[PDB]
RNA sequence: CAGUCGCGUAAGCGGGGCAUAGGAUCACAAGAUACAAAAAGGAAAGAUCUUGGAUUUUUGGAAAAGCUACGCUAGGGAUAACAGGCUAAUUUGCGCAAGAGUGUACAAAAUGAGUGCGCGGUUUGGCACCUCGAUGUCGGCUUGACUAAUCCUCAUGGAUG
RNA sequence: CGAAAAUUUAACGGAUCUAAAUAAUAUACCGAAACCUUGUCCAUAUGUAACAUUAGUAAUAAUAUUAAUGUUAUUUGAUGGGGUAGCAGAACGUUGAGUGAAUCUUAGAUUUUUUUUUUAUAACUAAAUAUAGAUGAUAACUCAAGUGAGAAUGGU
RNA sequence: UUAUCGGUGAGUAUGUAGACUCGGAAUGACAAAGAUGAAUCUUGAAUAAUCAGACAUAGAAUGAUAAGGUUGUAUGUCAAAAGGGAAACAGCCCAGAACAAGAGUUAAGGUUCCAAAAUUAUUAUUAAGUGAAAUAAAGAAAGUUUUUAUA
RNA sequence: AGACAACACUGACUAGGAUAGCUGGUUUUCUGCGAAACCUAUAAUAGUAGGCAAUUUAAGUAACAUCUUAGUAGGUACAGA
RNA sequence: AUAAGCAGCUCAAGCAAUAAGAAAGCGAGAGCGUACCUUUUGCAUAAUGGGUCACCAAGUUAAUUUUAGAUGCGAGCGAAU
């Protein structure tokens, strides 16, 4: 190609700090909504699905926070900053073994 | 820059370190001798009349 | 309790369905605070925009006049003395000094009613040729 | 729903086919309708309903062959004659890895099948962002500048061969 | 190390860096016309009060009120604010016309300028130069258009 | 007579998949009730422009698993969107510009100097300026560190 | 020799009578809203028509959007043989 | 007269009134900013157009057929005696 989209393949230590803090901020929203309902003895299907199949920032591996699964990459991994609107989208789980 | 507001930010100089130690609780009077030339209205203690009652110790010796 | 939701991020590039979730919550612009009861209907509404908002449990809902009174800065001044002014719909309010406290507003169809010094008053002060200050005060 | 027929003990079923692959109007023609009838009585020519003949097959439905290098005008440059741009299938462009084999002996002095991993932008191509000096896209002359994958000159390792 | 191309270092932007590199973390700070706060302008509302105009209705020999329009303020501490094609609303300006046998002008009407002020495609203040009594200029409302030009290889 | 050739029967044996799907998501779709919301919907009357779109991400067809190629689908941006970041930048990352003021609060992104803000703390690796905002590959090797074994 | 017939000749000059789905241009300000490059038909694909649908402002709304809860249609990713 | 500005904008030293009062203008120096229009998916584009300025220069009129608003009359209206 000729149109230059200068996107580095890896993130900087400053972007990683904000990715860590963005994952840790979505945990407080799900922990606030999950505890607010438990006091009322209530539950939601989407709040129970999240806690089941999604990990917290303290349970994620570094490669799951800064990378995603791309079948067209050599090692099936791609920088998470390559995902559209990656800053306002949730992406924590990748296919097993990849 | 484009706007006057953008120029004020590029030309900013922070206040002195002394003013940035704001008290969390209550009011405190602090000693902040400035790094500047004193005027002629700061009469030295040697030029004050014996009658004058304002001849205090150095402010260093009041802390 | 209630959910205190504040739109921290925008949705300029997110799908159209995400705008329908922020429209039902009432978040029009950025950093706008809304209060919604703690209920499953709202809780699933926040699981769709949980990457843009900040949720907080609060005991009571805040009114419109109370959400704005927590960001209102102190005036930093107090009017202690006012000078004579003419209020169009009320009348001519005289001078008042709030240090010794009296907004007396005299209205009428004659200059005497307004409470101001008229030409006749200046003729009575000009004919008092006997008034003299005491020698001790002079 | 009305009309009136078939089958069935009855309930009931029947407005073709187990489902999915057959075009109007106009004109023209054959029946019915009793609407109007250019003075009037009739009629002609019209109107409604039913139906027929269509590679109406460019099947929402023209009776229809070419040339212009002498071409004209209005335009677009959907790339068309060029160059630049992207790509690298191919190449008369190369490198590296591996080593079947040749070398009387002995893989790597030399040589190197069919292959793998690559660089590069010269040949023949692909694309079409882009209208412009072209179909041998190139030759000669003048004058260069640069590259190094070296024909000559300079230094040098290997070579039972 | 493999890693070779033709203007020039030539895809760290550059200086430079032994971290000012890399990997796993933590905090403060900076940071947009975004957000907040204090004001302003504009659009659309909602009630109230007051001012003016017009037109009615009452009172008055010893002014009050109703409706429309314009306007300011204020209540809800009201809501809203990019924009091509395109659609819609509201205005200004230019030329001519009626009211006009009107108003104003040597105590300076009018002067392509300069200057001042006002939320201002506009008018206004003052100054300087010249000298007009109407074949001069003109508010307000209204009427009709040969009515608004940095763009047509436009024309003079 | 064959661990030869083909064929048949058996296998709860191994693989293969656009026209195999017994199993089977998420997503999206339809409709009901309640709640919330910025009127965003329908109708009546009046009446437009537009009909080569481009790129990005995912997943395909096509090409040669080439193209800033061609062609569907999902989502967004540009088109018609200024501002901050990506050195410069239609399409990417943030964020939707009515006008001002403020060491105001933040996003993306950054904080030695150019250039606003850390030469800020902790633990390791690298010695090649590797690298530091656009990863050249297979491969080689007493480079070096750690771990697991080991004399 | 498609040669010449008075600037012009693959049929001159002059006067009278055109069209152009194509190109270019279309002039003051403020305010509100705000698209599409898709489908169908077309001797049509540089056009046009009808839709979808932008605008104006009236009448309606059990309107429309989103979520929650229960239900329904349908066989992709995956997985399997 | 040491400098690589679509000549504007943001910051701004200094100069500038013989005199009481009164600073328009020019501006060193620092930063930001790649003309306009047309046509296009997209133009600083090396795509189209313009040497400058002034003037001329484009949704108008007629008939006809509609709609909205306002207003006259009203089961009549308009026209005309
Ligand atoms: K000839
Ligand atoms: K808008
Ligand atoms: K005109
Ligand atoms: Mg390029
Ligand atoms: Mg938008
Ligand atoms: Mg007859
Ligand atoms: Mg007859
Ligand atoms: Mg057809
Ligand atoms: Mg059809
Ligand atoms: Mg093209
Ligand atoms: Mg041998
Ligand atoms: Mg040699
Ligand atoms: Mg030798
Ligand atoms: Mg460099
Ligand atoms: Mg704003
Ligand atoms: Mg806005
Ligand atoms: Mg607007
Ligand atoms: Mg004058
Ligand atoms: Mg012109
Ligand atoms: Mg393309
Ligand atoms: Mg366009
Ligand atoms: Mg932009
Ligand atoms: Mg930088
Ligand atoms: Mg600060
Ligand atoms: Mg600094
Ligand atoms: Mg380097
Ligand atoms: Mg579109
Ligand atoms: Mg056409
Ligand atoms: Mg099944
Ligand atoms: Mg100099
Ligand atoms: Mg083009
Ligand atoms: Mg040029
Ligand atoms: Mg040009
Ligand atoms: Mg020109
Ligand atoms: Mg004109």
């Amino acid at each position: 190609g000729g149109l230059l989209w200068k996107i580095p393949w890896r993130m900087s230590k400053f972007q990683k700090l904000r990715q860590r803090r963005r994952l840790r901020a979505v945990d407080n929203v799900v922990a606030t909504i999950e505890n607010a309902l438990a006091k009322k003895g209530e539950t939601v299907k989407a709040v129970e699905r999240w806690r089941a199949e999604m990990p917290t920032e303290a349970e994620m591996l570094p490669k799951d926070k800064y990378t995603i699964f791309d079948r067209k990459e050599k090692r099936y991994r791609k920088g998470i900053h390559k995902l559209p609107k990656w800053t306002r989208v949730s992406q924590r789980v990748n296919p097993p073994g990849y | 820059q484009s706007t006057a507001n953008r120029t004020k930010r590029m030309l900013n100089i922070p206040p002195h370190e002394s003013f940035l130690n704001v008290p969390v609780e209550g009011d405190r009077i602090i000693f902040n001798p400035p790094s500047s030339e004193a005027s002629v209205y700061h009469t030295p203690f040697k030029f004050l009349p014996r009658s004058d009652p304002r001849r205090r110790a150095n402010i260093y010796k009041l802390f | 309790s209630f959910f205190r939701i504040t739109l921290h991020r925008s949705a300029i590039g997110l799908p159209k369905r995400t705008h329908g979730v922020l429209a039902a919550l009432g978040l029009r612009r950025r950093n706008q605070t809304v209060f919604h009861p703690v209920e499953p209907q709202f809780a699933g509404m926040l699981m769709k925009v949980k990457e843009l908002v900040r949720v907080e449990e609060v005991p009571h809902r805040l009114t419109k006049r109370e959400l704005k009174d927590e960001r209102k800065p102190d005036a930093g001044f107090v009017v202690e003395k006012q000078v004579r002014r003419f209020i169009p719909g009320v009348g001519v309010q005289d001078e008042v000094d709030f240090s010794k406290v009296g907004a007396v507003v005299r209205d009428g169809k004659r200059a005497g009613d307004l409470g101001v010094r008229t030409r006749s008053d200046w003729e009575v002060i000009g004919k008092m040729k006997s008034v003299l200050p005491k020698v001790k005060a002079l």
